[PDB]
């Protein structure tokens, strides 16, 4: 081995977890088997997808279907079965994966691509004072960062929000660009296929058989036929259920009736180029690159959504009473549909055609990504790595990956390790303690008055569980949670190397709890805080 | 979920039982396992004096995603009332929270609920979320009115 | 186009960042490799999951036990046999529409015209001149000419891409522009002594003069560092470092005297990352689809930055 | 007004003008907005000085037409 | 105390005088008199940067007199 010794026992000794089997998971691996790492933890929730085998060289064609841990295990074993690694098909967001669960390890990096895996790893890594390495790959870009407690700044020291979501009040009424009409289609797919989330219920619900046109023409009716409410507003979801998903029903619904009343807001069109209803029956009968980027004719798109309506109506079928279908940026389907709808809303709103390719680029928010930036990006990842168990992390650097050179003929740049923000509340020394108690049997009560209100001197505790989605446990406010103060953290889920905040309101100091499960505290006491 | 998120809710949430405006209600929901998820919000809105609103608490949720600050809440209200900024499924838009105009990460849940209020006082013509609301609004206001009070009295304490 | 449905899917992540037509010209176009140091491997690896349609690669040695027990592209325990037929396999399954070919004769023995059919060359681990013959003759053919190695936290690489043409993002829609390189005994052997050079030379990274160090000590020791014989061989990286650059004109100083305690390794991390660059440059120049780096960049791992620099043109 | 010149990561070519006395605060939200990014997502990058958003010209010390480099911390690895 | 310089549409320039640390109170009170329109169906566009509001001149960073242009409203959508 080419590596000090003084390194290549560390790395060969101790234990590092690499998350996410991504080609970026795939690189970092393989770096970081060939540089002499002994025990590695790879964990992936999803599987090998076609698509995917453009940068994963880890995973082959024959090894579609299978979890992306499992392949890259046995990928692994193909030219280093020596390595001592262990695999998991399962999300970070588990909660079993508690502090305990990191403080294992000596190095940690993240592979991700969603944000909120990247936050909430960010998060037990600082719990479990194991130092990160941050990334991220797309198109020809590319960087690395140190994430150290207390020395370097963490990834939340500037809060970097997830992908862009848009408001949807803009979109379910006025799109202006094809990604809006995009997030039309996506929330439409969820509001009549998905669950009842209100959110991203698009299409209005009204007396859905009715051609609505400018009901004030009838404003006798408006009162005498329906009292306040509009008939209660009759669900899209529970209409198109009820009507068995007719294709054109469906279509006239979502592309003839609502489109007027839409046009009813003159106010809106006096500014706006209103849009123009389009009707099933004049659609129908009015008379090279790949098969994905061409733009096709109304009457095409319109046939494309009958289909695709009817297979889904049929998956729907197979689930039971109902149940959601979650949307996907490779179901055959589903996907049809949602281009489908995408440009027929474009044509609704005078706008240009857009091929399913770019619906799929701009749709499940696909980043490109090429094998060489990804190479790269690993290869600075296990450099930083070496570099941070050397003890050298002063000389740990940002490192950047450009297209082109930039105007200091520079390619990879380095930055220094900002030192941490004193008040992003997530990497600050607050004060923290452990203490060690038998789950099964304490119950709220004695949680929040011995073990906070005596033991910490909290007259005012809200103690707050941080599993990561947020929720309080306890309140100061009396009358909100004494209904279940006779509970068990068991009942709760506070597993062992869970963790807890609890605040005052008079006190005005916060306090951190860590749970350590302990059945040997016998019976004269339930619990025990650790010096 | 980002921790900024949390401990940002978990500051608002304080500050708000410290000092809030008289008969508001701001509170997480209460999750069906007993406790309260501080992400996800459960408001009632009383009117104001002497509006045609005054006398009815509306019930509003609202919705905290993992960019909060950096993004705005998502409110709604339930059941959906008879408003012209009103989505019919209950959603409300302005642009104290919506990101392109005016959405400053550095609001509280007090003024944003202040404007929640201000906006249900105020049924603007410029920006219609809603169709049947905003025509009878703007062509019969003495039914608008009567539907108003309906309203009222319809989500009363 | 010629494309098959389930071969853009493949590629479907790639082709959303430089478009069907450059994944075409990689269908047409043919790449020479040579040397399988872990740079070669990568550098094959991800030509190969590029998408041309045919990657020659060319060596002269076999699995030695002194190799390291990973090379990530050849079996377990291949030692004593060819390094080329020990990676096929796994290079070919990285890829199954691609074809690749093994070559065992040495590039010096090769002749010009077996070069005729590849639109790009790329070298590693060879002397000097050698270097210097198969540039010529890849500027006499109108091929692109690509080479890089890597030494310990250093790593370099250098492109000859000849009269070249390429497209471009309109980035403040695609617009056309040409670039000229020159050979590398234009680029490698230029005189620093020069007035411009000699003023170029106060902001030009060492990292040019440390790989001509370990050029110079390739081409005369006839082997590359190895970690058994650290002290005597790195004594002579010291005094042929001194003796190169004083015989060049240059201050010796300029390369720290613990650069040989860098450069005397063989690592994944620097061996990646240099590597995948090289194939950005491959495929860049391959495709025509984005405007090349200038003929020479460097990588100081030690020192974390990567600099592009322009030599002999 | 002051000129300075801002290079993007992507090799993307903008041009901005300020006072000696103006926040770059001004400047990094000019430029995200333009771009359409989140702001908390790009560093800003001087000679290797990373830009802080408590910096002013004045600090910093420029010319005209001076260069200021950004880099774009992107996710999708 | 701070000269305001907001100017309409309508190229309608009104005189104000506010203190320094003014947060709400000049842009309501600027709204409420120059309305002749909708509260929200209205903005003004300060450096080019939409203020929020609650934006202060000292945090914004802009001083007396400096000129403060309206922008047409973006209501509609
Ligand atoms: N919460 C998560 N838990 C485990 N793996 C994840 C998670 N989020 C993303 N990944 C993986 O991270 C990789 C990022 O995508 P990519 O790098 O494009 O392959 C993929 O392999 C994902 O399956
Ligand atoms: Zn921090």
């Amino acid at each position: 081995r080419g590596l000090p010794r003084e390194l290549a026992e560390a790395v060969a000794g101790g234990r590092v977890l690499v998350v996410g089997a991504g080609g970026i998971g795939c690189e970092l691996l393989k770096n970081l088997v060939l540089t002499g790492f002994s025990h590695i933890d790879l964990i992936d929730l999803d599987t090998i997808d076609v698509s995917n085998l453009n940068r994963q060289f880890l995973f082959q064609k024959k090894h579609v279907g299978r979890s992306k841990a499992q392949v890259a295990k046995e990928s692994v074993l193909q030219f280093y079965p020596k390595a001592n690694i262990v695999a998991y098909h399962d999300s970070i967001m588990n909660p079993d994966y508690n502090v305990e669960f990191f403080r294992q390890f000596i190095l940690v990096m993240n592979a991700l691509d969603n944000r909120a895996a990247r936050n909430h790893v960010n998060r037990m890594c600082l719990a479990a004072d194991v130092p990160l390495i941050e990334s991220g790959t797309a198109g020809y870009l590319g960087q690395v960062t140190t994430i150290k407690k207390g020395v370097t700044e963490c990834y939340e020291c500037h809060p970097k929000p997830t992908q862009r979501t848009f408001p949807g009040c803009t979109i379910r009424n006025t799109p202006s660009e094809p990604i809006h009409c995009i997030v039309w289609a996506k929330y439409l797919f969820n509001q009549l296929f998905g669950e009842e989330d209100a959110d991203q219920e698009v299409s209005p619900d009204r007396a859905d058989p009715e051609a609505a046109w400018e009901p004030t023409e009838a404003e006798a009716r408006a009162r005498a036929s329906n009292e306040d409410g509009d008939i209660k507003r009759i669900s899209t979801k529970e209409w198109a259920k009820s009507t068995g998903y007719d294709p054109v029903k469906l279509f006239t619904k979502l592309f003839k009736d609502d489109i007027r009343y839409l046009l009813t807001m003159d106010k809106l069109w006096r500014k706006r180029k209103p849009p123009v209803p389009l009707d099933w029956a004049e659609v129908q009968s009015q008379g090279l690159g790949l098969k994905d980027q061409q733009v096709l004719d109304v009457k095409s798109y319109a046939r494309l959504f009958s289909k695709s309506i009817e297979t889904l109506r049929v998956h729907l079928a197979e689930k039971g009473d109902g149940a959601e279908l979650i949307w996907d940026k490779d179901d055959p389907s589903a996907m049809d549909f949602v281009t489908s709808a995408a440009n027929l809303r474009m044509h609704i709103f005078s706008m240009n055609m857009k091929s399913r390719f770019d619906i799929k680029s701009m749709a499940g928010n696909i980043i490109p990504a090429i094998a060489t930036t990804n190479a790269v990006i690993a290869g600075l990842i296990v450099l930083e790595g070496l570099k941070i168990l050397s003890g050298k992390i002063d000389q740990c650097r940002t490192i950047f990956l450009n297209k082109q050179p930039n105007p200091r003929k520079k390619l990879l740049v380095p930055c220094a390790l900002d030192p941490p923000n004193p008040n992003c509340y997530v990497c600050a020394s607050k004060p923290e303690v452990t203490v060690r108690l038998n789950v099964h049997k304490v119950t709220v009560l004695t949680l929040q008055d011995k073990i906070v209100k005596e033991k910490f001197a909290m007259v005012a505790p809200d103690v707050q569980i941080e599993d990561g989605k947020g929720t309080i446990l306890i309140s100061s406010e009396e009358g909100e949670t004494e209904a279940n103060n006779h509970k068990k953290l068991s009942e709760f889920g506070i597993r062992n190397g869970s963790r807890l905040q609890a605040d005052d309101f008079l006190q005005d100091y916060t306090l951190l709890i860590n749970i350590l499960h302990s059945e040997d505290l016998g019976k004269d006491v339930e619990f025990e805080v650790v010096g | 979920m980002s921790g900024i998120a949390l401990s940002r809710l978990a500051q608002e949430r304080k500050a708000w039982r410290k000092d809030h405006p008289a008969q508001f209600s701001a509170v997480p929901t209460k999750n069906p396992d007993g406790t309260m998820n501080l992400m996800n919000w459960e408001c009632a809105i009383p009117g104001k004096k002497g509006t045609p609103w005054e006398g009815g608490l509306f019930k509003l949720r609202m919705l905290f995603k993992d960019d909060y600050p950096s993004s705005p809440p998502k409110c709604k209200f339930e059941p959906p009332l008879f408003h012209p900024n009103v989505y019919p499924s209950g959603t409300v838009c302005l642009s104290i929270l919506e990101e392109d105009k005016d959405w400053r990460p550095a609001i509280t849940i007090k003024q944003i609920l202040l404007g929640i209020q201000e906006l249900l006082n105020e049924p603007n013509i410029q920006d219609p979320k809603q169709a049947e609301a905003y025509t009878i609004y703007s062509q019969n206001r003495v039914e608008y009115e009567k539907r108003v009070r309906a309203q009222a009295r319809k989500f009363a304490p | 186009g010629g494309i098959s449905e389930e071969e853009a899917a493949q590629y479907d992540r790639q082709i959303r960042l430089w478009g069907l037509e450059a994944q075409k010209r990689l269908r047409a176009s043919r790449v020479l490799l040579v040397g399988l140091k872990g740079l070669g491997a990568e550098i094959a690896k991800n030509l190969i999951l590029a998408g041309v349609k045919g990657l020659t690669m060319l060596d002269h040695e076999q699995v030695t036990p002194e190799d390291p027990g990973a090379q990530f592209l050849i079996r377990t325990g291949s030692v004593g046999r060819n390094r080329a037929e020990a990676s096929l396999e796994r290079a070919q399954n990285l890829n199954p529409m691609v074809d690749v070919k093994v070559d065992t004769e040495d590039i010096e023995k090769k002749p010009e015209s077996f070069f005729t059919q590849f639109d790009a060359v790329c070298l590693t681990c060879c002397s000097r001149d050698v270097i210097v013959k198969v540039d010529q003759i890849c500027h006499k053919n109108s091929i692109k000419f690509f080479t890089g190695d890597v030494f310990g936290y250093h790593g370099y690489t250098f492109a000859n891409l000849g009269e070249h043409e390429f497209v471009e993002e309109k980035t403040k829609t695609m617009v056309k522009k040409k670039v000229v390189f020159c050979p590398v005994k234009e680029a490698l052997e230029v005189d620093w002594s020069s007035e411009k050079a000699k003023a170029a030379l106060k902001r030009t990274t060492s990292d040019y003069f440390l790989l001509q160090v370990l050029l110079k000590f390739r081409t005369d020791k006839g082997r590359d560092p190895s970690s058994d014989t650290y002290e005597e061989d790195s004594e002579l990286l010291l005094q042929i470092r001194n003796d190169v650059l004083d015989s060049l004109g240059i201050s010796p100083d300029l390369l720290p005297e613990d650069f040989v305690r860098y450069c005397f390794s063989e690592m994944a991390p620097v061996c990646a990352v240099v590597g995948g660059i090289l194939a950005q440059e491959i495929v860049k120049a391959l495709s025509q689809r984005d405007p090349p780096h200038n003929n020479f960049f460097f990588f100081d791992g030690m020192k974390g930055n990567g600099i592009v620099e322009c030599l002999g043109p | 007004y002051i000129k300075l010149k801002v290079i993007g990561q992507d090799s993307s070519e903008i041009h901005f003008k300020v006072k000696m006395t103006t926040h770059l605060k001004k400047l990094k939200e000019s430029y995200c907005q333009r771009q359409g990014v989140p702001m908390n997502s790009l560093r800003f990058l001087f000679e290797g000085q990373r830009i802080a958003d408590n910096h002013t010209p004045k600090e910093l010390g420029m010319e005209e037409e001076d260069v200021i480099e950004v880099y774009q911390e992107q996710t999708g690895g």
